[PDB]
């Protein structure tokens, strides 16, 4: 999350649980302008 | 780009369809826009 630029990756893991290793970059996927500042953010 | 409009948005008694925003106690970001109306506290004792 950064005009909200959402940069995106689609990483292959094949695991169970805690992090492994392994590693990308971050591709910028769409921006749409909200004009008004931002405070907080959820997930549902 | 600026042009005069008389034609349309001064009225034969006035216009009162457009409004502005006289003392804020805070600034505005760029490119931020402004929609919030309250009676704003010029000195102590809130309103």
């Amino acid at each position: 999350f950064k005009y909200f630029k959402i940069y995106s990756k689609h990483t292959p893991i094949n695991l169970v649980r805690d992090l492994p290793q392994g590693f990308s970059a971050l591709e910028p996927l769409v921006d749409l302008p909200i004009g008004i500042n931002i405070t907080r953010f959820q997930t549902l | 780009i600026a042009w005069n409009s008389n034609n349309l948005d001064s009225k034969v008694g006035g216009n009162y369809n457009y409004l502005y925003r006289l003392f804020r106690k805070s600034n505005l970001k760029p490119f931020e826009r402004d929609i919030s109306t309250e009676i704003y506290q010029a000195g102590s004792t809130p309103c």
